[PDB]
RNA sequence: UCUCGCCCGAAGCGUUUACUUUGAAAAAAUUAGAGUGUUCAAAGCAGGCCCGAGCCGCCUGGAUACCGCAGCUAGGAAUAAUGGAAUAGGACCGCGGUUCUAUUUUGUUGGUUUUCGGAACUGAGGCCAUGAUUAAGAGGGACGGCCGGGGGCAUUCGUAUUG
RNA sequence: UACCUGGUUGAUCCUGCCAGUAGCAUAUGCUUGUCUCAAAGAUUAAGCCAUGCAUGUCUAAGUACGCACGGCCGGUACAGUGAAACUGCGAAUGGCUCAUUAAAUCAGUUAUGGUUCCUUUGGUCGACUUGGAUAACUGUGGUAAUUCUAGAGCUAAUACAUGCCGACGGGCGCUGACCCCCUUCGCGGGGGGGAUGCGUGCAUUUAUCAGAUCAAAACCAACCCGGGCUUUGGUGACUCUAGAUAACCUCGGGCCGAUCGCACGCCCCCCGUGGCGGCGACGACCCAUUCGAACGUCUGCCCUAUCAACUUUCGAUGGUAGUCGCCGUGCCUACCAUGGUGACCACGGGUGACGGGGAAUCAGGGUUCGAUUCCGGAGAGGGAGCCUGAGAAACGGCUACCACAUC
RNA sequence: UAAGGGAAGUCGGCAAGCCGGAUCCGUAACUUCGGGAUAAGGAUUGGCUCUAAGGGCUGGCAGCCGACUUAGAACUGGUGC
């Protein structure tokens, strides 16, 4: 029964705003969405005007854009961490708008491996599975149409993102809202602001 | 309170209706439509007060769904219809066909016109957009969603719009030189000749005018209407050039007689 | 820069510059604004390292509605100041004025650098900004006097 | 300024108001007031005329006004406030240059080095009658020969009075 | 009507007050022939209420196998008047009352570029009929009770659902087997046409990009010719609208018609078993237009200092990140700073304060009322809580407590 | 220790019994302005699982190693601390 409504604070001054309403319909204020990360189970939520409102409860998925190579791909969410505006949330692994997340690695290796190739993230195996890069062998001007794209660019992702696809991870931002839209969608840490975090979650796994 | 009014008080009603108390408590609100409750007429008071056809409102609720009396070529049956400035009657079988202007003193004119004004109508544009797909529409004050519609008409103009096809011709633009009319505010139903604007940056245009005569006026291009280019309307036109006189020279306008 | 848990604007930062092989300098990619009605946006703006939420020449927050004045009274408060303004109410019966001041919050864009207390400001109308900023910095008139003095120490 | 198409638009695009007059802007109702023989009058927005039906009838009326204060625009620059240039870091004109980058032509496309506009900055001269309203039968102050049972500190003195 | 008379003394003159004086609006008394408009349980009790009422609803056009009525009557079923019912709107308007509340309602003002909107007005609207239930009905019933309600068999839909036929693929999105030459001793190096395969559109929601005013060159690597070649709209302001790129799209599944009335007519044939389409009703994807609503800005308020400092832990002012909500905000929550208002009367009271538009009084200027038809706010005994709906914190809606209170 | 009642017992609440430690709250009459005052009246208190804050020695804004306290949150027990 929680209103969102001005008339019961306080003035400029601090004198009692005296009340003259009794809580009225379009001045609600309904309970949270407290995100989890399980299977898909939405509640949806009459509007003012009818519209639709889509509660998200436990969600296992999101779209999620890769924003250096322009890519945009479903993907599985793993781990919550560094919700930045309350230091508990990242216990109870909780979505909201600017929420960071830990992101699985998988529909983002294939994008630029199959693009982008001599591929990532297999430690130097050796004799660890040869597929399909060694068999097509690109006769035509398609291997120098790669050409191009393999080291004339040279395609060299920020340095540290390497390590997270050594790792089966990706360190992520969600940029929507989760019981708003009924999505969890955002977009990857890149760069200036992937060091930045890093030192933060660091610290705060350190001490 | 809690939703939409749905009343209108005969004191409260508007002024240039000429509604009168003593007849009954209430007067007679119109729909939602294409005009505001201060830019409109509806047909209960153009037949029952000015033209006089019927004296109860029970058998407007008849003749208008009697299906006799349409607007613009198609058939219009509520007894309340918001019928403003600018706008087109027909009857189709018995044949009588009207025109709506302001007069000058602040009240709607009757001004009867004929069939070559089936043909084309004016109206005044309120905002121009781009639509889905890349595609043109332009909104019209008289609530015609229009598309496809030309170049060179600005925000600001006015258009000849055929009623058959519902397809415009013969698009004049605001410029400085023209012959327009005023739809709301201080200096309601005067005619007279653009002037000049002034752009403000405060979220407003201003207008100055003269007029027919060269005397000089001043308010909005919202109110101000777009008739001809440079002292010839494309309409037909009431008493005069549109004309206040003084409020004496009234009186001796009904003397000399 | 930022010393809060993260700031950036709109802009997208990781532009993969490099495909041959250089540093060189890299703050270039910068957010930029007009404000309209005839006032200047400063340089302050474009070599402002800083981010604004709330900013009418960095931000979203455009400029609707009035013009108004004040005098800067108290700048003790977080990225917003509090102005005072005087004016000349009348009485009608008495036939003659009085005095009155109504003190207003306005949030001070932070390109204004020695906005030094008690000189004249202009400020324009925006959204609802916090429970009584609803106003927005537009011009510093008066630089408090002085553009020439040197005192001791 | 004729960057835009000898005069005009437009463009560089202004230290503010206060006050004053216009101009907008307002809801009627009520009030002042028009008009009308509602039988006069308080009312009301009514009616007036011709056609012996005979014209698938004419004309006008249902105005005007004041709508405090406040906000807006355009005219007025008296009085009353407020501003610039005093360590000149000024008004104005022509120059040295650092380095920033801007699209058009080099058939195209790219490349490198520019003429090149502006934002930024820097160096120097001249240029301006180069800049400070006068000293209130206003006021603060300095000054110097007096004057005062003014004030405080200290001592000297007097008759009395009582013992 | 720009207006005074009596009253202190033995007498005057004078500050003075009391008394007359004229309205006005409630009462009250004496009285009253007619006629025109005509206020009227507001002041104390927003104290309680017996009683009958005040919200109902059908077009040729959602549903007729009713036991009602009889159309001409044979079976190719469905012609008409259709009680009652489901369904779609509507009861959120109009009415009443002034108890609340002192920058609060409101009033003059500006804006949503920061939002939602039933209706009305236009745009877009690229398997010859699938399915269970369901009322009405029939009975058979229950306790004194209410506008209560159970089960057994059938029946309709614009109640509810499930779900495809049209189609020529346009060309982009990007993979990709292949194909034509110079050079050549061959590899190689240098340019050009194209089978396979997934996407497709609008709305939801993400991320990026292009999102423009300029007037001249030396060649260096090629090479279109005869020295020489291509460009959305708006504001004052956009993170505007429109495009292009990558993908989701929530089984509590954005739309992309399994509807109805009125008449007919055209067609070429292998029957017509195929086609060929005029007018209106209905309701949906969003964009608008209107009726709105809301939160906003500037200025404005009655007496009180025997109310002078008040406000923040449980936001008091501000900063950032977010929840929420229709969207903007301490609106809440987290973190962090330490602010805000005051003698220009804040804060704390009083009010016989609903605010205005207005009314009375008539020189001028004021003074006192304004619950009272018009516009706006509030509340239905008090005070809380929510279903349905575009709209309600509805009360001639519902639940609970308290106070009354009937059977 | 004692169901129910709670000074009715007695000369008298004698003796017993309540209240107690702590943090956050909140505090009058009265006054020699020092007080009263720990006034009265309240709320919490366990267990575990964590976060937040308080440091020290070397450097050309980093790295090694250190004391036991203070607030916050979850979960759990037979409302028990
Ligand atoms: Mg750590
Ligand atoms: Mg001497
Ligand atoms: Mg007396
Ligand atoms: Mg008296
Ligand atoms: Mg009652
Ligand atoms: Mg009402
Ligand atoms: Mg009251
Ligand atoms: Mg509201
Ligand atoms: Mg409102
Ligand atoms: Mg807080
Ligand atoms: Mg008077
Ligand atoms: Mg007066
Ligand atoms: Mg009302
Ligand atoms: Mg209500
Ligand atoms: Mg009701
Ligand atoms: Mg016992
Ligand atoms: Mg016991
Ligand atoms: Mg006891
Ligand atoms: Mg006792
Ligand atoms: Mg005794
Ligand atoms: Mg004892
Ligand atoms: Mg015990
Ligand atoms: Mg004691």
């Amino acid at each position: 029964g929680i209103s969102r409504d001005n008339w019961h604070k306080r003035r400029k001054t601090g004198g009692k705003r005296k009340p003259y309403h009794k809580k009225r319909k379009y001045e609600l204020g309904r309970p949270a969405a407290n995100t989890k990360i399980g299977p898909r189970r939405i509640h949806t939520v009459r509007v003012r005007g009818g519209n639709k409102k889509y509660r998200a409860l436990r969600l296992d998925v999101g779209n999620f854009s890769w924003g250096s190579e322009c890519c945009t791909r479903k993907t599985r969410i793993i781990d919550v961490v560094y919700n930045a505006s309350n230091n508990e949330l990242v216990r109870t692994k909780t979505l909201v708008k600017n929420c960071i997340v830990l992101i699985d690695s998988t529909p983002y290796r294939q994008w630029y491996e199959s693009h982008y190739a001599l591929p990532l993230g297999r430690k130097k195996g050796a004799k660890l599975t040869p597929e399909e890069e060694e068999i097509l062998n690109k006769k035509r001007s398609k291997k120098i149409q790669k050409k191009y794209d393999e080291r004339k660019k040279n395609a060299k992702i920020s340095s540290l993102l390497e390590e997270q696809f050594q790792q089966g991870k990706l360190l992520a931002c969600i940029a929507s809202r989760p019981g708003q839209c009924g999505r969890a969608d955002g977009y990857v840490l890149e760069g200036k602001e992937l060091e930045f975090y890093l030192r933060k979650i660091k610290a705060r796994k350190g001490k | 309170a809690r939703g939409p009014k749905k009343h209108l008080k005969r004191v409260a009603a508007p002024k240039h209706w000429m509604l009168d108390k003593l007849t009954g408590v209430f007067a007679p609100r119109p729909s939602t439509g294409p005009h505001k409750l201060r830019e409109c007429l509806p047909l209960i008071v153009f037949l029952r007060n000015r033209l006089k056809y019927a004296l109860t409102g029970d058998e407007v609720k008849k003749i208008c769904m009697q299906r006799f009396i349409k607007i613009d070529g198609k058939v219009r049956v509520d007894v309340t219809y918001p019928a403003g400035f600018m706008d087109v009657i027909s009857i189709e079988k018995t044949g009588e066909h009207f025109r709506l202007v302001y007069d000058t003193k602040g009240r709607f004119a009757v001004h009867r016109i004929t069939v070559e004004e089936a043909k084309y109508k004016l109206c005044k544009v309120r905002k121009i957009t781009v639509g889905v797909k890349g595609i043109p529409h332009l909104v019209t004050h008289d609530a015609r969603t229009i598309r496809y519609p030309d170049p060179v008409i600005k925000v600001n103009d006015t258009v000849q719009i055929d009623l058959g096809t519902g397809k415009i011709i013969n698009f004049i633009k605001f410029d400085t030189g023209n012959l327009c009319m005023v739809i709301g505010g201080a200096n309601l139903g005067r005619v007279g000749v653009i002037t000049n604007r002034e752009r403000h940056p405060g979220s407003f245009d201003v207008v100055h005018v003269k007029d027919a005569n060269g005397n000089s006026f001043a308010t909005r291009l919202s109110n101000i209407f777009v008739i001809g280019n440079g002292n010839k309307p494309w309409i037909s036109l009431p008493r005069g050039k549109g004309i206040r006189l003084t409020v004496a020279e009234e009186r001796d306008k009904r003397l000399a007689t | 820069t930022e010393r809060a848990y993260q700031k950036q604007p709109t802009i997208f930062q990781n532009k993969k510059r490099v495909l041959l092989g250089e540093t060189g300098k890299e703050k270039l990619p910068r957010y930029y604004k007009n404000i309209g009605l005839g006032f200047k946006t400063p340089k302050e703006a474009i070599e402002g390292t800083y981010i604004d939420k709330k900013c009418p020449f960095t931000g979203n927050v455009s400029i609707r509605g009035r013009i108004l004045s004040g005098v800067v009274t108290k700048m003790k408060m977080q990225r917003t100041i509090v102005i005072r303004r005087d004016y000349l109410h009348y009485i009608r019966k008495y036939n003659r004025f009085e005095k009155r001041h109504k003190n207003m919050s306005v949030h001070l864009s932070p390109c204004f650098r020695d906005v030094q207390i008690g000189d004249i400001v202009t400020v324009g109308e925006c959204r609802p900004l916090s429970k009584t900023v609803r106003f927005n910095v537009l011009k510093v008139t008066k630089a408090a006097g002085t553009k020439k003095q040197f005192q001791k120490f």
